[PDB]
């Protein structure tokens, strides 16, 4: 589910639970990846997941 | 063979020697009503390319608000 | 080669008849004396040209001293055009430096001729067809009717034809380049196999 | 003779990249009338992240 | 004349190397070569074209 | 050392400007879309007599 960044940049993200033994949650505003020129061995940049 | 109404002919041949020889030939006429006329065996691709100038309107007058 | 005094133009390979261009002309001197050049250009109807420092007389020119000019013109014609420069020297000028001679040899006029391009005017643009006929031991026509003139400017409409046979434009490199040893994985040993 | 100093500089010759590391400001000022010079080191851990 | 995939993968795709995304434009445009190829009595002529 | 001349016709001397750019080329930066390839560059303005 997608959400965005109020005055305060906070999220009250719910999620009801009836599921499995162990869960995983991730958050991003960019993809799983440096987007930009990522692979190079000669880079500096990245962004928080 | 290529025939058009202003008394333009020209004709080409392909053979096998020429197979991949590529036969340019100008069309001096504005006005085209070229005919192709081919006899005998084999397949001939046949590109046509045409250019011109244009862009000599759009100036017009409406409001705009100067 | 050379030229004790010379003169020399400057301008593009190709111009637009609509838009307007400079003309660099410059004159170039080498021999000691200093002398006053009359340097101009004829012009035939095919453009259209008007100088911008034309009231003003040239002062002088000493050794390895050069002038330049310029010369606002637009063409009108299409295609190559010849453009004429003359430029030659003066005598009884003294007023630029102390003497003048101004005795060339028999040609004391360098009178050069050069051509320039120039494209019809207007955003040019283009239109393609093709066709395939294959007479396959009998006869084939087709016809093509190439009809295109709004808002166009008149010559400015080409046509051209080319006939061939295009299965050999890439046939060379790649039939020759690939086949290869197989090796590998199952996937591996068919990358190699099946191309080949 | 009243207020502070200001200065606004460019990070075009940081080239803030991978192969540059970090920000060290050793700021000295010349106190007039008795030529005191004092430095201070400030900064220096700048997070070009 | 040719194909591509939808113009650019819509969701979240990219970075390089064609990952899970071989490109497959120069197999699928000979796949309707062949295709526009194959007639029972022989092809036409506008298929050719 | 550096030193420009220019010949013409007959190689005689030419009288004009001249701007030198001497540089070293592959710098910090990554290379790749918004980095710059180019690196430290001198740029040096003549009057060629
Ligand atoms: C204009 O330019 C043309 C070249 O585009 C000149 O044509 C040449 O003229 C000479 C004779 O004066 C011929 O011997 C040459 O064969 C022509 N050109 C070529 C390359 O064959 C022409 O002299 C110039 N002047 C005029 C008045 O047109
Ligand atoms: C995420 O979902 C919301 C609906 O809750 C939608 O408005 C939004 O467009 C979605 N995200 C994107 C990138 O479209
Ligand atoms: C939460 O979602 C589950 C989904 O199956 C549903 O069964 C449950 O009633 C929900 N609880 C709420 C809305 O309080
Ligand atoms: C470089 O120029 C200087 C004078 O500008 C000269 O003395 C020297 O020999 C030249 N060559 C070098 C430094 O290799």
């Amino acid at each position: 589910s997608n959400a965005t960044t109020d005055e305060h940049g906070l999220v009250q993200f719910s999620i009801n639970t009836t599921n499995v033994m162990g869960t995983s949650l991730t958050v991003r505003v960019n993809y799983k990846d440096r987007s930009p020129c990522y692979g190079y061995q000669w880079v500096s940049e990245e962004h928080e997941e | 063979t290529i025939q058009s109404s202003g008394t333009f002919s020209s004709k080409f041949q392909v053979d096998n020697n020429n197979r991949l020889l590529l036969q340019q030939v100008s069309l001096p006429e504005l006005p085209g009503e070229y005919s192709m006329k081919v006899t005998g065996e084999g397949c001939v691709y046949l590109q046509t390319s045409l250019k011109y100038n244009i862009l000599p309107e759009k100036e017009e007058f409406p409001f705009a608000l100067g | 080669a050379f030229q004790p005094f010379f003169v020399e133009l400057t301008m593009p390979y190709s111009v637009i008849r609509g838009e307007a261009f400079t003309l660099k002309a410059t004159v170039l001197n080498y021999l000691p004396k200093c002398i006053r050049v009359s340097v101009q250009l004829e012009a035939s109807p095919a453009f259209l040209a008007v100088p911008v420092e034309k009231e003003q007389a040239p002062h002088c020119i000493c050794a390895n001293g050069r002038q330049t000019v310029s010369w606002a013109v637009t063409p009108k014609s299409l295609g190559n055009v010849n453009f004429t420069v003359s430029a030659e020297a003066l005598e009884s000028q003294e007023l630029c430096g102390t003497e003048v001679p101004s005795v060339p040899e028999h040609g004391r006029k360098d009178t050069v001729i050069k051509p320039l391009l120039v494209e019809p005017e207007g955003l040019e643009k283009e239109t393609t067809f093709n066709s395939l006929l294959c007479p396959s031991g009998g006869e084939v026509s087709e016809e093509l009717s190439l009809k295109l003139p709004p808002n166009v400017v008149e010559e400015s409409a080409r046509a051209s034809v080319s006939v061939l046979g295009d299965i050999l434009g890439s046939a060379m490199q790649n039939t020759q380049n690939l086949l290869q040893m197989p090796y590998g994985c199952g996937e591996q040993n068919m990358v190699l196999f099946a191309p080949n | 003779s009243h207020g502070c100093f200001y200065q606004q500089v460019k990070t075009k010759v940081f080239q803030l990249k991978r192969k540059e590391y970090e920000m060290k400001l050793h700021t000295e000022a010349q106190i007039q009338e008795e030529g005191t010079v004092v430095e201070l080191t400030g900064r220096q851990s700048s997070e070009i992240t | 004349v040719h194909w591509e995939r939808p113009q650019k993968p819509k969701a979240p795709v990219g970075h390089f190397y064609e990952p899970q995304a071989p490109s497959a434009e120069v197999e699928m445009t000979s796949y309707v070569l062949l295709a526009y190829l194959t007639a029972q009595p022989a092809p036409t002529s506008e298929d050719l074209t | 050392n550096v030193s420009v001349c220019g010949l013409y016709t007959y190689g005689k001397p030419v009288p004009g400007h001249v701007t030198v750019s001497i540089c070293r080329k592959y710098s910090d930066a990554s290379d790749c879309h918004g980095e710059d390839s180019q690196a430290f560059c001198e740029k040096f303005s003549g009057q060629l007599n």
